[PDB]
Parts: C-alpha cells; sequence; structure tokens
C-alpha cells in the first residue's frame, strides 16, 4: 500500500495502544474510590497501575508526536479546533500525574485525600473528553478552505448528542477495562470488591457504548462498520461475562478487544478522510492533502519499524516483571 | 492584548515551568545511578543512604517534569497551528523519535526502578536507573534537534505546492551543528543543577550533623556533588564557547542583543517591512543571568572545598555561614538554566523558524522562514486567557508543593538503615518520608 495508508494505520495503532493501556489506567483511577472504600484497598488499587502508567502516558505522547510528523495538517487542525476540550484533558492529566507519583511521598491522611482528589479528576476528565473529541472528529468539524477550524464558533456545535454519547461511552468502556484489569492484577478482598461492583460498570458500558458504537458505525461508517460495531458490543459482553465466570485473563482480553475495536471503528469509518469538514465551502482533510512528504514518511517508517517493536518488547517485559497480583493488608 | 502575545506568554510560562524541573532530572538521574553503583560495588552503607536520599529528591522532580512535558507537546498544535503545519514535516520527526525512544525508556525503566527492587537482580536495578539517566540525555538531544531546526533550519526544502518546508536530508537535521552544540551544553546544565543541589544539601547536613555512621553518607555524597559541579562547570564553559561561535554566524541578531541597527536594516530590506529584533533588555539580562548564576555555583563549590578539606568540619560562625551559603546556592543553577533558555527563545524572536543565513541565496530553501505572528493558531482571546491562567495557577500550586516536599525530605535527613530491609519494604528507591506525617515529629 501507499505510505499515507501505512501511517494512517500506524496512527490508529498508536491511539489504540494508548486507549487500551491508558484505558485500564483510567478505569483503575475511577474505580479506586468506588471499589476501595478503605485506605488499604484504594492504595492497592492505585498500586496496580503504579509501576506501569508512565509508559501508558508515553503511548499518548508518541501518538501525538507521530500524528505531528506523519500528518502535520491533521495535528494542527485537530488540536487548534478542539482547543478547550484538549486543555481540559491536559489539565486533568497534569493533576493525575502529580496525584499518582506524589501519592507515597507523605504518609498522612490529608495528603492521601488530596492525592485521591487529583486521581479522581485525572481519571474522570480524560475518558469523557477524549470521547467528546473523537466523536466530533468522526461526525465532522467546521473546516474551512485553509484547513482551519474557528474553535470559537465550532465549540457550541461540538456540544451535541453524538459527542456527549461518545464521551459517556468512552468513560463507561474505560471503566469496564479498568475493572477487568483490577480483577486480573489483584488478589484477596479487593478482587472480590471489584467483582461486587462489576454489574453497575458493565450495565453502563453496554447501555452507552452499544448505542454509540452502532450509531457511529451506521451514520458515519461503511457497509462493514455495523459488523465492527457488533464485534465491539460482543467483546464488551464477553468481557463482562468472562468476569462473572472468573476469567479475569479473558475478561481483560475481551475488553481489550472492545477498546481496540472502538479505535478501529473510529479510524476505519474515518479513512480515507482524516478530518471530515462540516462546511460545504471548506475542504475535508484526508491522508493526501493532510500528509507529510514521501521522504519524511520514509524516514519515519524506517525509524518506527526499527524501534517500536523493541519498545513493545521491553514494555511487555516490564508488564511481565510486575505480573504478580497485589494484596491488601487488613 | 491579542491572541499572539497571550499564546507566546502561555508557551513561555508552561515551558519555563517545565525546565525548572528538567535540569535536576538530567543531572540527578546519573548521580543517583552513580551512587547506587558505588553502593553495589563498594558495598558501603553510606552509599545506600545517599542513594535513597537523592533518589527521593529525584522521584519528586521526575513527577513534575512529566506533566509540564505533556502540555508542551500538545501546546504545539493547540496554539501554533500554522507553525505546526509549516514544519511538522521536518520538525515532527525528532519529536516522534524522542517519544518513541527516550520517553519510553525513561518512563518504563523508572517505573522499574521505583517498584522493581527485589523483583529483579540488583545489578539490573542499577541498570534501570542508568537507562533512565541515558534516556533523559537522549530526550534532551532530540528536543534540542527540533529546537535547533527552529533556530538554524537545515535538511529541509520549501515546497510551493504545499506551502510548507519538507524533510529532504535526515542526517543533516540530526547532525545540525546547532543541535550538536546545544545538546552537550544542556546536559552540562542539568549536571550543574544536580551537582550544586547535592553539594549544598550535603554541606548543610554535615554542619547540621556535627551540631547535633548514621550521617556518614554526607561527606562522600558531598564529594560526588563537588566533582559533578566542577566537571559540569568546565563542560558548560567549553560548550557555551562553542555555541557562542555558532551563534555568531547563524543568528547575528541574538549576539548583537547580548550592530543591531545594521542587522535590522538588512532584515527589513530582505524579508519586507517590520520589526525584526528581539527584546534587548530580556536578552541582555538573561544572558548575563545565565553566567552569574554559574558564578554562584562555582563560589559554593570553592567554599565547600576550602572548609571541608582533609575531613575537616567547621565549628564556628563559619559553619552557620556555610550552611546558609549552601542553601542559598541551590536555586542558582535552576535560575541559570531558565535564563539561558529564555535568552535562546527571546533572541529567536520574531521568528518561530529562523531564516538560515546560508539558505538566503538558495531559492529552493529560502522560504523556510516563518514569523511568530504568522505561525499562531487564530483563537478567540478568551480561550487563550483561560488556558494561560489555568496553567499558571496549576503550575504555581505544583511548584509550591514540590518545594515543600523536597524541603520535607531534606529535613528528615538520611535513612537510619544502611541496607534494604524486607521489613518496612525499603530499598534504594524508597522515599525518605514515605512513613512519616506531613510534618515529621522530629
Ligand atoms: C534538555 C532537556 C529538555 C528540553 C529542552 C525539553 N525537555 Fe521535555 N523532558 C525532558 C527533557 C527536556 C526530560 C528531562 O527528559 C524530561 C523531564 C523529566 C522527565 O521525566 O523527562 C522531559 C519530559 C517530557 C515529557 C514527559 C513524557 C514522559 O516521559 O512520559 C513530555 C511530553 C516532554 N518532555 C515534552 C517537551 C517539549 C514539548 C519540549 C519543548 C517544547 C521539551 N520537552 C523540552
Ligand atoms: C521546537 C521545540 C521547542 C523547544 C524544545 C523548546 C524549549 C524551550 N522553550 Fe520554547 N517555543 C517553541 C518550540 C520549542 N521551545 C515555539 C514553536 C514557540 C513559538 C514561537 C514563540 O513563541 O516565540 C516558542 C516560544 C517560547 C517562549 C516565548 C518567547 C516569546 O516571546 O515568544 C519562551 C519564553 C520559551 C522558553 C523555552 C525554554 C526555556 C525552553 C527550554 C525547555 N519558548
Ligand atoms: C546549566 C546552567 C548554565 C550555565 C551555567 C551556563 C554557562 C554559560 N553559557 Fe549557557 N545555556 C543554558 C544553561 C547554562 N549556561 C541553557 C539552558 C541554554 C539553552 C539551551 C541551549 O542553547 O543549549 C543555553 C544557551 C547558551 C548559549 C547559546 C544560546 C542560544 O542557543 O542561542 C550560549 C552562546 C551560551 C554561553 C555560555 C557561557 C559562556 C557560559 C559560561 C558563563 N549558553
Amino acid at each position: 500500500m501507499d505510505h499515507n495508508t501505512f501511517w494512517f494505520i500506524l496512527i490508529a495503532f498508536l491511539f489504540s495502544g494508548y486507549f487500551l493501556l491508558e484505558g485500564f489506567d483510567f478505569g483503575v483511577g475511577i474505580l479506586a474510590p468506588i471499589i476501595g472504600k478503605d485506605s488499604a484497598a484504594r492504595n492497592t488499587v492505585i498500586r496496580t497501575i503504579g509501576p506501569v502508567w508512565d509508559g501508558n502516558e508515553v503511548w499518548l505522547i508518541v501518538a501525538g508526536g507521530a500524528l505531528f510528523a506523519a500528518f502535520p495538517e491533521w495535528y494542527a487542525t485537530m488540536f487548534s479546533g478542539m482547543y478547550l476540550p484538549l486543555f481540559l484533558v491536559l489539565v486533568s492529566l497534569i493533576i493525575r500525574v502529580v496525584g499518582l507519583e506524589w501519592r507515597k511521598k507523605v504518609d498522612d491522611p490529608r495528603w492521601q485525600k488530596w492525592s485521591d482528589r487529583a486521581i479522581f479528576i485525572g481519571s474522570w476528565t480524560p475518558p469523557l473528553m477524549w470521547g467528546f473529541i473523537f466523536a466530533n472528529i468522526l461526525r465532522g468539524m467546521p473546516i474551512k478552505a485553509d484547513h482551519t477550524i474557528d474553535a470559537a464558533a465550532a465549540l457550541p456545535g461540538m456540544v451535541n448528542v453524538f459527542a456527549i454519547l461518545g464521551a459517556l461511552a468512552f468513560t463507561a468502556l474505560f471503566a469496564l477495562h479498568g475493572l477487568a484489569f483490577i480483577r486480573l492484577k489483584t488478589a484477596g478482598r479487593v478482587r472480590t470488591d471489584a467483582a461486587k461492583a462489576a454489574p453497575g460498570v458493565a450495565l453502563l458500558a453496554a447501555v452507552t457504548g452499544g448505542p454509540f458504537v452502532l450509531w457511529a458505525a451506521i451514520a458515519y461508517g461503511r457497509s462493514w462498520s455495523w459488523i465492527l460495531a457488533v464485534l465491539i458490543i460482543a467483546a464488551v459482553l464477553g468481557g463482562a461475562f468472562a468476569l462473572i465466570k472468573d476469567r479475569d485473563g479473558l475478561s481483560f482480553l475481551s475488553t481489550s478487544v472492545a477498546v481496540i475495536g472502538v479505535v478501529a471503528l473510529l479510524f476505519s469509518s474515518l479513512f480515507p478522510n482524516v478530518m471530515p469538514t462540516t462546511l460545504a465551502d471548506g475542504v475535508s482533510l484526508d491522508i493526501w492533502n493532510a500528509s507529510a512528504s514521501h521522504y519524511a514518511l520514509t524516514i519515519l517508517t524506517w525509524t518506527a519499524a526499527v524501534i517500536a517493536p523493541l519498545v513493545v518488547l521491553y514494555q511487555g517485559w516490564t508488564y511481565w516483571v510486575f505480573r504478580k497480583r497485589l494484596h491488601a493488608e487488613p | 492584548m491579542d491572541v499572539v502575545d497571550i499564546a507566546r506568554w502561555q508557551f513561555g510560562i508552561t515551558t519555563v515551568y517545565h525546565f525548572i524541573f528538567v535540569p535536576l532530572t538530567i543531572g540527578l538521574a546519573p548521580l543517583v545511578a552513580i551512587m547506587q553503583t558505588f553502593w553495589q560495588v563498594t558495598g558501603k552503607e553510606h552509599w545506600y543512604r545517599a542513594t535513597r536520599f537523592f533518589g527521593t529528591v529525584l522521584l519528586i522532580n521526575f513527577a513534575v517534569g512529566v506533566a509540564t512535558g505533556i502540555v508542551q507537546e500538545f501546546q504545539f498544535g493547540m496554539n501554533w497551528s500554522e507553525y505546526s503545519r509549516f514544519v511538522g514535516d521536518v520538525f515532527g520527526g525528532p519529536l516522534a523519535l524522542e517519544g518513541l525512544i527516550a520517553f519510553f525508556l525513561e518512563s518504563v525503566f523508572l517505573g522499574l526502578w521505583i517498584f522493581g527492587w527485589g523483583k529483579i537482580p540488583g545489578w539490573l536495578h542499577t541498570a534501570s536507573i542508568w537507562i533512565v539517566a541515558i534516556a533523559t540525555n537522549i530526550s534532551a538531544y532530540f528536543i534540542i534537534v527540533a529546537n535547533s531546526f527552529m533556530q538554524h533550519p537545515v535538511g529541509a526544502e520549501y515546497n510551493p505546492e504545499t506551502g510548507r518546508a519538507e524533510l529532504t536530508d535526515f542526517w543533516a537535521l540530526l547532525t545540525n551543528s546547532t543541535a550538536l552544540a546545544a545538546f552537550p551544553h544542556a546536559v552540562a546544565g542539568g549536571f550543574l543543577t544536580a551537582g550544586t543541589f547535592v553539594l549544598g544539601i550535603s554541606g548543610w547536613w554535615i554542619i547540621r550533623a556535627h551540631r547535633q555512621s548514621k550521617h556518614s553518607m554526607h561527606r562522600p555524597a558531598l564529594w560526588v556533588g563537588w566533582w559533578t559541579t566542577v566537571v559540569s562547570s568546565v563542560a558548560l564553559f567549553i560548550t557555551g564557547d562553542t555555541q557562542a561561535k555558532l551563534m555568531f554566524v547563524q543568528q547575528p541578531m541574538k549576539m548583537a542583543s547580548a550592530g543591531v541597527n545594521q542587522l535590522q536594516a538588512a532584515a527589513e530590506q530582505a524579508y519586507g517591512p517590520g520589526n525584526y529584533s528581539p527584546n534587548l533588555f530580556v536578552t541582555y539580562w538573561s544572558f548575563r543571568a545565565m553566567i552569574g548564576l554559574m558564578l554562584g555555583s562555582l563560589a559554593i563549590a570553592a567554599i565547600a572545598w576550602l572548609l571541608l578539606r582533609k575531613k575537616r568540619t567547621p565549628t564556628g560562625k563559619i559553619a552557620r555561614l556555610f550552611q546558609i551559603g549552601s542553601l542559598i546556592a541551590i536555586p542558582f543553577p535552576f535560575l541559570a538554566n531558565s535564563a539561558g533558555w529564555i535568552f535562546t527563545e527571546m533572541g529567536r524572536q520574531p521568528w518561530v523558524v529562523h531564516p538560515n543565513p546560508e539558505s538566503a541565496g538558495d531559492a529552493r530553501t529560502e522560504m523556510i522562514r516563518m514569523t511568530v505572528d504568522m505561525g499562531v493558531s487564530d483563537h478567540a482571546p478568551w480561550q487563550v486567557w483561560l488556558t494561560l491562567i489555568g496553567f499558571t495557577i496549576l503550575y504555581l500550586i505544583l511548584f509550591v508543593v514540590w518545594v515543600w516536599l523536597i524541603r520535607r525530605a531534606v529535613l528528615i535527613g538520611p535513612p537510619e538503615e544502611g541496607a534494604p530491609s524486607v521489613e518496612a519494604k525499603t530499598g534504594p528507591a524508597t522515599p525518605i518520608g514515605s512513613d512519616m506525617p506531613m510534618t515529621p515529629l522530629q
């Protein structure tokens, strides 16, 4: 295939790795004060993602950088049009960074409660606002002839039913993903508490993502987009089901398939376009008018093919080192 | 005030906050790795205590360094879309490589260092901290390659069809003389920061312990910091001299601000009418500040050597003056790094991508220039005001908590233990105050 198609697929892969790894991250963060109900339990829940959340954050960093290098026009238009939503994502991410890293610098209840507030904000805002952003990307934006979005007139238009439903769907999906992750990476009473809170998280995922995934597949997708949406819904159901059957390995795998399917749907229903225009006079961005040079794509392809597999290898080795399930002291 | 200057202020504030914390990481990850290697090979307990103490400081600094970093990468396209379009072909490659190699290495292996003490062999733990140090240096290199393309664009050709500078020589971009000169200098700046910090804290604690085995870690750590400070000062002098020679040729307007009228005339008669000079005051005082604060670090190093020779320890009012001098000298390299980068970015003005002087004749590369007014994403000013205020307040809170938390860790002092203990689950990465209230009782 062309290099443009290859780098569209690579950006989709980077965003899927992000939304997958940072997805359980946000699920663990959201469900820490919901499942914990206790300092010992909440600390173990946060400790599940402690050693590996920085790498998950990096995946986002690389998604942004590679979308800047492969598709500069896409990077500029998406990030300038969606200014304030991205600002909210970034503020919550900063607050989560400090809330997670500084959590153990002080052994005091006031410090821990402020850390919990930081973790709450940084685990709730990013899923919501990423769903908002990506639903608006798929629906379309007021893109002009110069590939520029006003972002002040476009902001009220962004607040629509499809974007709100996407936000809720992303939050529910990442909550289910983090729940399956907690089931996989904990032992003792914390795991049982996660099982106790499984029904509510599942129901919300099934009732919000399903409508959203089907709507996005049908209205703005292709003829097989409904097939992909059915796969996503079935993956969510299997993940919720495998959790009940104590298949915490298979539950996390199924919710993983669900998240990657959501990303694959959002990008395949977008391809070949990269930024659908809502203005008739304006021009939509695709993998050709919004792209880097062939030489730049060649250099990027070489470096990415050489380095990214090694990154995945040693990150997986780290996840293997920290494979042992955590326990909660009384 | 219009959106351009608000966006400039936001970028400046956010990334000045970021490089408040970057140099300490750049210098201290290597120093912590060195201290832990010493503990591994020599076996002495005081090296383990030094590892724990300065690794506590390192982890606090690394935390605030990551968040400010996150905003900078996105801020690029959020606030400077036209810039992000003109250069993303050639500028975005170094950013992608930085994230893919250096950020992944440092994040993954610092997670291992913080959490995987007994889960891996101790030599592999020291390898993890060494990898984090090397990865921080690599990230410095790739970021500096990107900024040096901004300062001195090479390896790019203008494409009139896309109206955009496009990558045509990857090797010329990576081995840009501006990048190859500015990278060692930023590394030596980070090392000066960390060495000054270690030296000041260790001298303060030597005096404090004398006034009050368990504190035996201060003198070896003091000498580690002393050697780091001296070597980094020499490296800074050499690399800054190299960069001065480069800046003479590539960016005559920067040094003329550190003649300005002749260069302004040539600029307006080559790129059209308009101001083409930086802020003379800010440039002048940043450059001088980038120097005087190094003078301060050297002063503290010399005084520490004078007072602490031959295992000596001051006992009079000299001891109190030495403690005060150490604590006062600690912020000097942070301010020096900030001043140097402020000089760089303000003297870059009014260009977000500077016109390469050698590229003037070449038509196929003469259009790689861009100004700051033409590179900003057009926003309603209330949005930029909102983001600037939010970032400034959040960063002020983070910096205040950071100072408080390092002060708490330092005041707690070195760990009583000299070797990791299965009980209390402590290791070379455990923070000093991890088992103490917000205000420790003693
Ligand atoms: C000379 C060194 C240097 C310079 C000039 C910069 N940085 Fe930086 N950055 C680092 C050196 C560094 C680091 C030292 O490697 C940090 C700080 C602490 C850390 O963990 O990594 C880092 C972290 C860091 C992170 C966190 C990613 C992660 O580790 O998870 C991001 C997203 C950025 N930076 C982005 C930037 C951007 C967009 C810059 C310019 C506009 C920039 N940095 C200037
Ligand atoms: C390339 C990459 C990069 C980098 C690395 C950097 C790094 C840095 N930086 Fe930068 N910037 C940039 C890119 C960049 N940058 C840009 C693009 C801009 C836009 C233009 C202007 O604003 O100037 C800025 C801008 C800017 C500013 C503002 C100025 C004006 O006026 O405008 C400042 C202050 C700064 C500082 C800084 C620092 C300190 C540092 C160290 C860390 N900054
Ligand atoms: C660390 C601390 C420090 C120090 C000490 C120093 C010291 C010094 N220095 Fe520096 N810088 C710095 C930090 C610093 N620094 C920085 C940060 C910067 C930015 C980046 C670069 O550039 O590289 C600079 C930069 C820089 C430059 C260039 C600028 C531009 O780029 O434009 C020069 C020329 C120099 C010189 C010098 C000298 C001569 C000295 C002696 C005094 N500096």
